């Protein structure tokens, strides 16, 4: 009979045991960055990469439509489908030689300030600072046109190639292109009323979408109008707003505008960060924080390793070291987290993010490695913001911690913060569905290679409303300038979980009992709540995420409706604000 | 009975068995003070089925006997009777009826260290379940196709060991544990492995 199954375990037991190993060896090099540490990471994720093409190719000896025990036919698909990079020998390593190459030169960018030329800079510390604290205009021209000239264009004909090699290899896994493949993660066979086919993919997002797009619209021209204070004579009335111009080096988030759009400032602010300064936090003590925060919800607490074994501090052992945050599974119940998390408000409320990922690895350890994963790409983001959306309630940083008490929670402060919420949060749906409706285009042939970035302009000022500072030719290749990109990320993901997020937190808050209005909503203290969550983790890969979706919010696809009211007060303040000006933009 | 129980020497032991390899070792003739295992907190677990451990200084036995491996800490659920997994099912089964004590510690600080500790093995495949006690080291190529094997790795065809990978960084659950198996019998015959108190 099925004799896969007596393969499956073989593989999940060498699996594990060699990812340990790679887990192991990227771990030493990010927290310890040396020739040496580097070198042994490739030769991990060389064996691993190895090891992968030959299962991947037994796996290819089981047939799919033997195997009638779905969840061992998932894996089993899994395998001979994903990761069966068998292209061509010297296209496997061509692919190779242009992932890294594109990873380095991102991760390698100096572009110099034009009035200074010895002062050039990188994008993780120095770029990344002009383009979320600076107001002066032709400052953050240069850095955006900038990293878009120095390392945009270097990366535009690696792209074409990187096009080329993962649209030959998604085809010979019998999909349509590489961004079929990409898709292909939210596909999921149940035969049962919880099947998903890829292509409802692209209708789902744009029917969401268009839902989405009037509370965006009105975000847009009230961020407008506050903008043309600080940029008159740059930003029109009527027009787009300048891509440089935003949070970040991309408009991927707004959330440094705040400052700039509070809606209220006379109102005192909500921020934190002093408090703890005052009080002497440190990192540990915020870890120690989100711990009781889930504790409190019947989550499990921490593991000893996590203590010892993480990296909290950014080293001063002169030890280089990526401090960008990520949550690390490696396979042997050692759950780690890399992050230099600075004693802010902001890093508090990430720590509650990235622990969220922690919790969410410890929930499926139950599985068989083949489905310790999310039930989609959407669900492990969707899980840990859930958890900044109820201890950035101002209920919750009253109680544990230092909002004064004596606080006061008014309308003018809601409005405050639903604004600072949509900034980061609806902001960035329509810049992230407008890239991933681009890559999905280019992989699909819509759109030829002279056409790239006149498509991709063109797009972001029809979508996002934004618009591009100097005009750009095929030489650039703006779109891999993000990190996602040119690191060959899928990234509707950003997108599927953000209307995961208030699809969850609706359904858990009323499982708390919550009243009134849903962004207040702090679940804290409900073993009632986490016990409804903490079933679905469990789940892992191992059944389809539209069963998954269902046993918690009681639907089974992308609903918008929880986002919408969650920002319901928003919506009808905006709306007034907007009421007899342009909401909208031009294209020209 | 005068002299005492070598006890000791299985617990102390600085080296350890493979568990499809285990160790028994009979003690035959001898008085022990089970106190001192009992009363000490080293045990993880201290599980005892038919006897029950602060009476054990009472009692007298015809023999026991000590099976001693390593094993993660998550399988040593599977050390019971009436067990099963890849533990219980391919490398050790206690019997149903066993009365016996399973004892077992953490072991991180021994048998894991820097880079792995990989001298521990284990039994992934086998064509049946064992029996009750029942040991086995053979290295034959399990097949569990049709098409032979002729000692050659391939489709359904798999080595049947495979190497425990212990490091200081791993999870609890992961870690290596020692254990030790303890078997109290009962036989019409006279009994001469005695608690202190005769
Ligand atoms: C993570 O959290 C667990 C869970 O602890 C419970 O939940 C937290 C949130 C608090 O409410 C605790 O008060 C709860 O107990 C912790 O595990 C517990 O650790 C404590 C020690 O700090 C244990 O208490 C001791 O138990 C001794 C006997 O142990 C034996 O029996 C227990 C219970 O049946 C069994 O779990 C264990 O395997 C042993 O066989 C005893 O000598 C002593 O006097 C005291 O009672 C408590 O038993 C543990 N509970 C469980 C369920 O294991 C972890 O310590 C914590 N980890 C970290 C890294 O902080
Ligand atoms: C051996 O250990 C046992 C426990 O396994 C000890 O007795 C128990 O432990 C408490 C200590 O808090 C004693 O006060 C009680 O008498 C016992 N508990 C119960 C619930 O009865 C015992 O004392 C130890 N042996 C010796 C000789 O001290
Ligand atoms: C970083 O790697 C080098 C390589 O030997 C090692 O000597 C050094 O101690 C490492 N740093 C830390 C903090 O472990
Ligand atoms: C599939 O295999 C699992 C393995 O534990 C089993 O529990 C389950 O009952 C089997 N059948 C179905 C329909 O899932
Ligand atoms: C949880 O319970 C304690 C008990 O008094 C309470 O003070 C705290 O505010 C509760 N948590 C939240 C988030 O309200
Ligand atoms: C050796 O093990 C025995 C068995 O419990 C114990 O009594 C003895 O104290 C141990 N020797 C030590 C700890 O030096
Ligand atoms: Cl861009
Ligand atoms: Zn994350």
């Amino acid at each position: 009979e099925e004799l896969a199954k007596t393969f499956l375990d073989k593989f999940n037991q060498e699996a594990e045991d060699l990812d340990h190993q790679r887990s192991l060896a990227a771990w030493n090099y990010n927290t310890n960055i040396t020739k040496e540490n580097t070198e042994k990471m490739n030769e991990a994720e060389a064996k691993w990469s190895a090891f992968y093409e030959e299962q991947s190719k037994l796996a290819k000896d089981y047939p799919l439509q033997e195997i009638q025990n779905f969840t061992l036919k998932r894996q089993l698909q899994a395998l001979q489908q994903s990761g069966s990079s068998a292209l061509s020998a010297n296209k496997r390593e061509q692919l190779n030689t242009i992932l890294n190459t594109m990873s380095t030169i991102y991760s390698t960018g100096k572009v110099c300030n034009p009035k200074k030329p010895q002062e050039c800079l990188l994008l993780e510390p120095g770029l990344d600072e002009i383009m979320a604290n600076s107001t002066d205009y032709s400052e953050r021209l240069w850095v955006w046109e900038g990293w878009r000239s120095e390392v945009g264009k270097q990366l535009r004909p690696l792209y074409e190639e990187y096009v080329v090699l993962k649209n030959e290899m998604a085809r010979a896994n019998n999909y349509e292109d590489y961004g079929d493949y990409w898709r292909g993660d939210y596909e999921a066979e149940g035969a049962d009323g919880y099947g998903y086919n890829r292509n409802q993919l692209i209708e789902d997002v744009e029917r969401t979408f268009a839902e989405i797009k009037p509370l965006y619209e009105h975000l847009h021209a009230y961020v407008r109008a506050k903008l043309m204070n600080t940029y008159p004579s740059y930003i029109s009335p009527t027009g787009c707003l300048p891509a440089h111009l935003l949070g970040d080096m991309w408009g991927r988030f707004w959330t440094n505008l705040y400052s700039l759009t509070v809606p209220f400032p006379e109102k005192p602010n909500i921020d934190v960060t002093d408090a703890m300064i005052n009080q002497n936090w440190n990192a540990v003590r915020i870890f120690k924080e989100a711990e009781k925060f889930f504790v409190s919800v019947g989550l499990p607490n921490m593991t000893q390793g996590f203590w010892e074994n993480s990296m909290l501090t950014e080293p001063t052992d002169g030890r280089k070291v990526v401090c960008h945050p990520t949550a690390w599974d490696l396979q042997k119940g050692d759950f780690r987290i890399k992050m230099c998390t600075k004693v802010t408000m902001d890093n508090f409320l990430t720590a509650h993010h990235e622990m969220g990922h922690i919790q969410y690895d410890m929930a499926y350890a139950m599985q068989p490695y083949l489905l310790r994963n999310g039930a989609n790409e959407g669900f492990h983001e969707a899980v840990g913001e859930i958890m900044s959306l109820s201890a950035s309630t101002p209920k919750h940083l009253k109680s544990i911690g230092l909002l004064p008490s004596d606080f006061r929670e008014d309308n003018e402060t809601e409005i405050n913060f639903l604004l600072k919420q949509a900034l980061t949060i609806v902001g960035t749906l329509p810049f992230t569905y407008m890239l991933e409706k681009w890559r999905w285009m280019v992989f699909k042939g819509e759109i030829p290679k002279d056409q790239w970035m006149k498509k991709w302009w063109e797009m972001k000022r029809e979508i996002v409303g934004v618009m591009e500072p100097v005009p750009h030719d095929e030489t650039y290749c703006d779109p891999a300038a993000l990190y996602h990109v040119s690191n060959d990320f899928s990234f509707i993901r950003y997108y599927t979980r953000t209307i995961y997020q208030f699809q969850f937190q609706e359904a858990l808050c009323q499982a708390a009992k919550h009243e009134g209005p849903l962004h207040k909503c702090d679940i804290s203290n409900s073993t009632e709540a986490g016990q409804k969550l903490l079933n679905m983790l469990r789940l892992g890969k191992s059944k389809p995420w539209t069963l998954a979706l269902e046993n918690v919010v009681g639907a089974r696809n992308m609903d918008v409706r929880p986002l919408l009211n969650y920002f319901e007060p928003l919506f009808g303040w905006l709306k007034d604000q907007n009421r007899n000006s342009f909401v909208g933009w031009n294209t020209d | 009975p005068t002299n005492l129980c070598p006890f000791g020497e299985v617990f102390n032991a600085t080296t350890f068995a493979s568990v499809y390899a285990w160790n028994r070792k009979r003690i035959s003739n001898c008085v022990a003070d089970y106190s001192v295992l009992y009363n000490s907190t080293s045990f993880s677990t201290f599980k005892c089925y038919g006897v029950s451990p602060t009476k054990l200084n009472d009692l007298c036995f015809t023999n026991v006997y000590a099976d001693s491996f390593v094993i993660t800490g998550d399988e040593v659920r599977q050390i019971a009777p009436g067990q099963t997994g890849k533990i219980a099912d391919y490398n050790y089964k206690l019997p149903d009826d066993f009365t016996g004590c399973v004892i077992a510690w953490n072991s991180k600080h021994i048998d894991a260290k820097e880079g792995g500790n990989f001298n521990y093995l284990y039994r992934l495949f086998r064509k049946a379940n064992l029996k009750p006690f029942e040991r086995d080291i053979s290295t034959e190529i399990y097949q569990a196709g049709s098409k032979p094997c002729n000692g050659q790795t391939g489709l359904n065809c798999y080595y049947p060991l495979y190497r425990y990978g212990f490091y200081p960084t791993d999870g609890v659950g992961h870690q290596p544990y020692r254990v030790v198996v303890l078997s109290f019998e009962l036989l019409n015959a006279p009994a001469t492995v005695c608690g202190h108190h005769h």
